[PDB]
């Protein structure tokens, strides 16, 4: 369930794991956690999948039908509030979504956290799932803004590898998007946490790392 | 589990499966259920498996102990009072329902035990999971003063028919005659890739040689 | 467990909130801005609780107010604005529950200045200073002390720095930054401290 | 479960069913029968065939001293003029005891029946907790007897004979089986009198 | 509705040649009391079809008024005999309406068996049908029989005997070591009749007074109820 | 509860040799690991293994009381204990406390000696928490991965084979038990013991 | 205080290749510890070149199936084209997120080829979720099984690798695995149903496990 | 509570006592017995008997046709030849569907008796939820029938007279108020037959 | 809600604890002194939870150790200190809980500088690094991603301030004051650090 997204010179990175839960045992390693809600818009999942999956596209849906309508592209902001709205409908009623809404619109490049409780905020570095203290750790530790695109990916790259190394809920493949202005680009579709682990800490193949 | 005993001309037959679940998986597939009190008293059971090994380790050797200081043979009567006082002792809370069978001089005779320490003397029984359909095809087809051989087959038909209906039993089929003088046990009654060396990889290793 | 502050005197009003954004046991955000609503004219609306149901509850608030105001081309009294304020907060607790303690305060060219509290079940009278969240405990008699008739701005930013200082020293949450809204003179101004 | 005993002239009935062995014989002229729990029911009827042997055994004197089918059978006392057979009393007294001691677990209702030197024939009903009353007419108990309440009530007579009580206790018992859906199989039945014992079961 | 207070035993339906044969005790108790001991608990649907019973009373009955309404409502509408509804047809109504009431949570706690013939090439007793008042026996294909079972959640299936209560141990047991194919009406009672007794012997909520129907080709016949000879 | 701090006990025999095979993960509150050394096997004798897994705390209890029996014996008798004897008493302190247990599934795995020159038999056998023996002569698990474990063994045992062959067999069902599970794994441990020698072996398994 | 949910146990498994798919299923439907038949199929056709296959309540996978039957004979009647497997997919997802506050008790994994001769498996949750995998397995056997296609599939954890593949090797695998969870599971079956999808139409097969 | 009803030749009889009127009249020819909750019954009562008015004038036809103390009351029936009375199926039928349709909230045990043309005289016995048998012989309600279950089923005739069913049906409800705690008071009784219908009461 | 910190490697240790005293939502004192306890010799042992049980824990333990030490004329070695401790933890845990997490650390001759983990449960387990309290989940990723062989003391008291900031920043209840215990060169030396 770990998430990472956050805000740069060059646009936004965003980072997600592959693992997928039913208590104690892995139902799916290869999951898609980024969803292209539009040409310029991503959000991410955590907690409930299904619900989580289902009202990103419902606000897909009516985010494309907003955009033909008034024949402009929507703004992060207003597809947070709608997200907020219709969650919050569904308050006292079980659902356990957590977003991150990420895009570039008309007035820059934004950011916004909302919660399945309608918790709508709006910041420049944001992770939920399970291991969303230990990338929050690992980024506000070494991040720093106007870094080029190569340090973004590593330091994201870095910190979904620390997330998975100590979280049992976190882990599978590391997927890095990067967003700008004219849409996004995949820069790490999928890669094995294994080599990650082996590159990492444990360089020499020797001995159990002991930590 | 699907436990099952008979009284016939002079002797006595006692019959079980060999399959041990651990939930809705098979633990063990050739598990043994009848157990050896003494040279002519036997028992099976149903339960937590580790009460009744137990408490049947402890009846064994109690009544190897009593019959070495009255140099008499052990009476079944006194296998049911010693298990009767303690499973009440235990206020039943020692789960444990027990067939036991034996050939004192008074003849040979089977006793019911059930966790609250509650025992009945019958001529014929069935207990576990699998009870119900052993003891109908029991009581349909049962006789008083059947020959051996009549007796075994009539326990495989119990015992068969409790495997091949209930879930909770399966496997094979054990077998146990029990006389005045001697016994036997038939344990299989009825019974109805490799990788390349080198292929998994290592990072460490030690030799050491034993003295 | 969000700290609200309110002080109002003769010709002045002040509100004072951190500024945390609580999830779980970290903050999303040390610069919070969901607290404050500003009403068109002289008012401000501030909120603490749960950050949706405020969230919510103030958007409400502010735009029926809008409309209001358009609708009638006029400016809503500040008594007005409380009282409808408590109403539909009473109406939704008796329906739909809005953990959400409320603070307003605003001018008026005919009761002057004024504050107003109101606790999460619309418990709400008119003071003149309060607090809420468990903050309150430790300034709401500071406030008391300190506090004098014909008070100037400046001595109420001291109060507000003293209650600043107490809240860092001694209260479980050792809240740093503040931010502070002043209305008086006919003007509304921003300030944001740190102890 | 039905369990019934009926006092006649010069003996004792009791009579139960077989559905779940009910009647226990805790003396030569001594007979309990027991409803409720099986384990229950099964240790207090060891404690006290244990204690009624003890004071059997104690009160013995020094020296010399008087110078469908019906499959039954029949046993002698061995100890005439009961010299040293314990009272039935006392047995259902000290069961009393037992039960109210332990009635926050013990849950069962028991019936004494048995023929005496001193008191002739007589019946105990020991309900639950320690409540013991001596019945002159008739005990019931057991879920199914609730059913033939009436019925025994209206048919009972002062002085009956042994076809008559006997005749009249199975059918009760009968009845019993019939409306009650948890009781059935053969009925088994005790008569005491003052010199033997029979007991015999039946199979309609 | 709220839980069982009088309730059934078992029954047993098994297809043989020349039709279906179900058998069920006649008796409803009354928790452990046996109040009524004169029951039928086997109805009739149509001809070729029949509806088993094991479970609260109350339901048993609403469910045969709705069935034998619809059989009302269908033969009001028809024209040839090969418009009248197969036990196919009625087994899927009532699954339905059990899984309805199961997702409204007000279940029916019942059991039921729909058992009868689905062809209409052996007889012509629908072409005339005779609701009021009432030759050999033709052999029968068992792919042109029908057994049913629907349970209380909307569990369905079918297959060649089925079971309900305490039958489905013992009954099953036996049926399934020693149930034999086009066996004759004689063995078929034998086999219904040994698997009931065993029932009596140890079910408290059976019976020894039992009544048993046949489907064939001359339509639903009640046999006079007999006592178990034991 | 036995979630809090997972673990995975594996063993396999073959022709005059055996291995045992556990888990190196030390987590707390389920979904978060602490230790990555945490060994769930601990040599009792020369050719006697037990492996341990469940609560950390219990584990390191039976270990210790263990230890302390078979010295004493040992000891006392001044020489090796017998598989037989070790899988008995355990059994029995297993069951010295049915209520208020210990928190622990165990395994027992090493030979069996057959005097006459000298024979080795392998000997395996898994317990519940009350001390529920059963002999299985082939592949024991034990573990909350216990039906993965099962699945891959009942796929790939080979019967009898060369000590390469069961290392081989035993390393692949533990590494692909492992990566299904969520709370277990972060390292794998590999034992081999044969009459002649023991040779220990760490996998490169998937840490993360 | 009545609980509207009961597992009829079982298994159901799903393996691709280059341009095929086989589906394999159990075929025994049961209670708590007792069968009710030996006979029930878990495995319903869709189209001509999509099945679904489900594990759970049988009346839910039974309803389940057939409105999602109905749900394609109306499309291909109102839109004159067979839907493709991701429309089905997709589809289905809907329908199971319908009842989101009731859900079915239905594990369902979907297997087809697509128009481009791939085959494609899609494996969803209770309430939803799907996702594309290269094999998969749902019912009480899933965590028993699970492993082993992962090993013999993925082939991680491995030096040597051999990824060389066809519709024989496939069958007999699966053939093996199901097999395996027959005999170290109690809710698996008895008699199995393995369907094959290819360019060239499905066939369906059966073969005969153990009775216990 | 003990509700008895007797089926007898050429009519029934219904006794109930009274502690806590448990016989209702529905119709002329038609009573009913309730027991358990007494404000559920009472309700129901009113509305089946609202019902019942319902019916009775629904199916009149159209033109001319047919050219201790044991105080008692009797009432001969106004409508002669039952052109146009309820028949009591139809009463018990629809009883047992309001109680079915409310099974959740009512907990209510009826007795219906009555006479009718088509079928003579009936006795329908509607249970807890929507259960509705019809009994040939007698119907037995509350918690004191029980108690007398046997004794009835001891006692009954196949076709009993006048006499005989008062009687047997006064025997009953004094052994039931007897044995059971909660019943007593004075004996209400009523005969249906043919062409009128007499009540009276006992207070023995 | 105490939040402790342990970082050992060749030739040091380091323990880190946050100085605080919580009472109900206010703190007793900013210098809290209950957390640390230093045996004879080159031993320590940390302590977080309910002050009353460390307390009385940590005492029975330093003078039960002290009367081994006196009584025995030697220093206990500290594989022994930390397993007498666990076996101790246990035993009350069976009988009287005590809601207490353990860090002990310490030098000694044979076994050279080592630390051990203790959870509540005494799920204790030797370690290189380790964490308790709920700070712990925002520092024990940073440990792992700083943390190398040859390590010297100065980048370990950089590592902890690292940690020290981001709790500060991004931690719930904001912790500022911590003291530090550093084992080294035959030498234990106390700092007080304030971010």
């Amino acid at each position: 369930t770990t998430t990472l997204a956050f805000k740069f010179k060059d646009g936004i990175i965003v980072a997600v794991d592959s693992r997928a839960s039913m208590g104690s045992f892995i139902s799916s390693q290869n999951v898609e956690k980024i969803i292209e809600i539009n040409k310029n818009i991503l959000g991410t999942m955590a907690g409930g999948a299904a619900d989580c999956l289902y009202w990103e596209k419902y606000l897909g849906k009516i985010i494309k039908i907003y955009e033909l309508r008034n024949n402009e592209k929507i703004s992060v902001r207003a597809a947070s509030t709608i997200l907020s709205n219709i969650l919050y409908q569904y308050k006292g009623y079980g659902l356990c979504c957590g977003i991150i809404l990420s895009g570039y619109d008309h007035t820059g490049f934004n950011m916004f956290y909302v919660d399945d409780s309608g918790k709508k905020v709006e910041g420049n570095l944001f992770s939920c799932g399970s291991g969303s203290t230990y990338a929050y750790s690992i980024l506000d530790s070494a991040y720093d803004y106007n870094l080029n695109l190569d340090q973004a990916v590593e330091l994201a790259r870095n910190a979904i590898y620390h997330a998975t190394f100590r979280d049992g809920g976190s882990g599978g493949k590391v997927r890095v998007f990067h967003i700008h202005k004219n849409g996004y680009d995949k820069i790490i579709e999928g890669e094995d946490v294994f080599d990650l682990h082996y590159h990492y800490t444990n360089p020499e193949q020797k001995d159990q790392y002991v930590m | 589990t699907t436990i099952c005993g008979l009284v016939c001309q002079n002797a006595v037959i006692l019959g079980a499966d060999t399959r041990a679940t651990e939930g809705p998986i098979v633990a063990d597939k050739n598990c043994s259920k009848l157990h050896y009190i003494s040279k002519n008293i036997w028992c099976a059971g149903a339960g937590v498996a580790g009460d009744l090994e137990h408490t049947t380790l402890w009846l064994q050797h109690n009544v190897e102990l009593h019959r070495l200081n009255t140099n008499t043979q052990p009476r079944v009567s006194m296998c049911v009072s010693r298990l009767t006082q303690e499973l009440f002792k235990y206020q039943g809370y020692k789960v444990c329902a027990i067939v036991l069978g034996g050939v004192d001089v008074n003849g040979p005779q089977l006793y019911g035990i059930h966790p609250h320490g509650s025992s009945c003397l019958l001529p014929f029984t069935a207990l576990g999971s699998g009870s119900l359909n052993a003891m109908a095809v029991l009581e349909a087809k049962y006789r008083d003063n059947m020959t051996i051989e009549e007796g075994k087959n009539l326990v495989c038909e119990a015992i068969c028919a409790g495997i091949f209906n209930d879930l909770g039993s399966g496997g094979n089929v054990d077998i146990c005659v029990i006389t005045k003088d001697s016994y036997q046990h038939i344990r299989p009654y009825k019974e109805p890739t490799i990788y390349p060396k080198g292929t998994t990889p290592i990072l460490s290793e030690k030799i050491e040689y034993i003295k | 467990m969000d700290t609200l502050i309110g002080l109002r005197g003769n010709n002045f009003v002040v509100l004072a909130a951190d500024t945390y954004s609580i999830n779980s046991i970290i903050k999303l955000k040390n610069d919070d801005n969901t607290k404050f609503y500003d009403i068109h004219g002289n008012k401000c609306l501030l909120l603490g609780g749960s950050i949706g149901d405020r969230l919510q509850f103030g958007e409400f608030i502010r735009k029926n107010v809008h409309l209001y105001q358009y609708q009638n081309n006029t400016d809503m009294f500040v008594k007005s604005f409380a009282f409808f304020t408590r109403k539909n907060l009473a109406y939704y607790l008796r329906r739909n529950p809005f953990e959400v303690n409320c603070l307003i305060a605003g001018y008026d060219k005919k009761d002057g200045y004024q504050l107003y509290w109101c606790d999460y079940l619309s418990n709400m009278d008119s003071v003149n200073k309060g607090a809420h969240g468990y903050g309150a405990y430790l300034v709401s008699a500071i406030l008391d002390k300190y506090y004098h008739e014909n008070l100037t701005v400046d001595e109420a930013l001291d109060i507000f720095k003293l209650c600043f200082e107490e809240l860092k020293k001694r209260f479980l949450l050792t809240q740093i930054n503040y931010e502070l809204r002043i209305m008086y003179d006919n003007k509304v101004e921003t300030q944001y401290v740190t102890v | 479960t039905t369990i019934i005993g009926i006092i006649y002239d010069n003996g004792v009935m009791l009579a139960c069913d077989s559905r779940t062995r009910k009647i226990n014989r805790i003396n030569e002229n001594l007979y309990v029968c027991r409803s409720g729990a099986s384990a229950h029911s099964q240790k207090i009827i060891e404690i006290i065939k244990h204690y009624c042997v003890s004071m059997k055994n104690e009160n013995r004197k020094k020296g010399r001293f008087h110078e469908n089918l019906v499959t039954k059978n029949k046993y002698f006392y061995e100890d005439k003029f009961n010299d040293y057979n314990p009272l039935v009393e006392n047995v259902a007294h000290i069961t009393k005891k037992i039960i109210y001691t332990n009635n926050n677990f013990l849950s069962c209702a028991l019936i004494f029946g048995g023929y005496d030197k001193i008191k002739k024939q007589q019946l105990y009903a020991v309900n639950l907790n320690g409540s013991i009353i001596e019945k002159h007419d008739f005990a019931v108990s057991g879920s199914g007897s609730i059913y033939i309440q009436s019925y025994l009530q209206d048919k009972y007579k002062k002085f009956m004979t042994k076809k008559e009580c006997f005749n009249l206790i199975l059918n009760c018992v009968k009845y019993a089986m019939h409306n009650d859906n948890s009781s059935g199989g053969l009925i088994r039945i005790v008569n005491i009198t003052k010199s033997f014992v029979e007991e015999f079961t039946v199979v309609n | 509705t709220l839980g069982p207070v009088v309730t059934g035993t078992s029954v047993i339906a098994i297809k043989y040649k020349h039709g279906i044969m179900i058998a069920a005790d006649r008796k409803a108790s009354y928790g452990s009391y046996a109040k009524f001991q004169n029951v039928e608990r086997i109805f009739k649907i149509n001809n070729k079809t029949v509806m088993g019973f094991s479970g609260e009373l109350a339901d048993a009955q609403y469910l045969h008024e709705l069935l034998t309404r619809k059989n009302i409502n269908n033969l009001s509408e028809k024209k040839r005999k090969e418009d009248m509804y197969t036990p196919q047809h009625y087994h899927s109504y009532v699954s339905r309406v059990f899984y309805v009431r199961k997702n409204r949570i007000d279940p029916l706690f019942n059991n039921i068996i729909i058992a009868g013939i689905n062809s209409q090439k052996y007889d012509n007793n629908d072409d005339n049908v005779l609701l009021y008042t009432n030759e050999e026996y033709k052999e029968i294909h068992k792919d042109d029989l029908y057994i049913g079972f629907v349970d209380m959640h909307g569990t369905n299936f079918c297959d060649d005997y089925i079971t309900t209560g305490y039958a489905r141990y013992f009954a099953l047991t036996l049926l399934r070591d020693h149930y034999k194919d086009n066996m004759t009406e004689e063995e078929a009672r034998i086999l219904i009749n040994e698997c009931l007794r065993i029932l009596y012997f140890r079910d408290a909520t059976s019976s020894n007074f039992i009544q048993i129907v046949k489907v064939t080709s001359k339509g639903v016949e009640y046999e006079e109820p007999y006592i178990l000879p034991c | 509860i036995y979630n809090y701090n997972g673990g995975c006990v594996l063993g396999m025999s073959g022709s005059n040799c055996v291995a045992i095979a556990c888990d190196l993960r030390l987590g707390a509150n389920t979904f978060t690991t602490v230790s990555t050394k945490f060994s769930k096997i601990f040599k009792m004798n020369n050719n006697v293994y037990v492996g341990l897994s469940g609560l950390a705390t219990d584990i390191q209890t039976l270990y210790e009381i263990l230890r302390y029996r078979v010295n004493l014996y040992e000891v006392r008798q001044d020489a090796e204990m017998d598989v037989e004897c070790f899988a008995n008493m355990l059994s029995s302190i297993l069951y010295s406390n049915r209520f208020s247990p210990y928190f622990v599934n165990p395994i027992v795995v090493g030979f069996k000696l057959k005097h006459y020159k000298v024979n080795y038999e392998p000997y395996l056998t898994a317990y519940d928490l009350i001390g529920a023996k059963c002999e299985t002569r082939d592949f024991v698990v034990n573990g909350v991965t216990s039906e993965q474990l099962f699945g891959m063994c009942e796929s790939l045992y080979v019967k009898d084979q060369d000590e390469n062959g069961l290392f081989e067999t035993i390393s692949q069902c533990l590494l692909s038990a492992l990566d299904r599970d969520c709370i277990s794994g972060w390292g794998a441990e590999v034992l081999v013991l044969t009459p002649e020698k023991i040779i220990k072996k760490k996998l490169k398994a998937r840490m993360d | 205080r009545w609980y509207p949910y009961i597992d009829n146990g079982g298994t159901v498994i799903g393996l691709t290749g280059k341009d095929y798919v086989i589906l394999a299923a159990d075929t025994r439907l049961s209670l708590s510890y007792s069968i009710y038949t030996r006979f029930c199929p878990k495995i319903s056709k869709l189209t001509d070149k999509c099945i679904i296959g489900s594990s759970g309540m049988q009346s839910d996978i039974k309803t389940l199936h057939s409105l999602l039957q109905k749900k394609i004979q109306l499309f291909v009647l109102e839109h004159s084209h067979y839907p493709d497997i991701h429309v089905i997919a997709r589809l289905l997802c809907v329908i199971l997120y319908s009842r989101r506050f009731f859900p079915y008790y239905a594990f369902n994994i979907l297997a087809g080829v697509d128009e481009n001769n791939k085959g494609v498996l899609y494996n969803y949750d209770s309430v939803g979720s799907y996702c594309e995998a290269t094999h998969s397995c749902v019912g009480s056997g899933s965590q028993l099984i699970l492993p082993i296609l992962d090993n013999r599939v993925e082939q991680k954890n491995q030096l040597i690798k051999n990824t060389n593949f066809n519709l024989g090797d496939d069958i007999n695998f699966v053939k093996d695995a199901i097999t395996s969870a027959t005999e170290r599971d109690i809710y698996t079956g008895d008699k199995t149903l393995i369907y094959v999808i290819d360019k060239m139409g499905i066939n369906v097969n059966t073969l005969d496990l153990k009775q216990d």
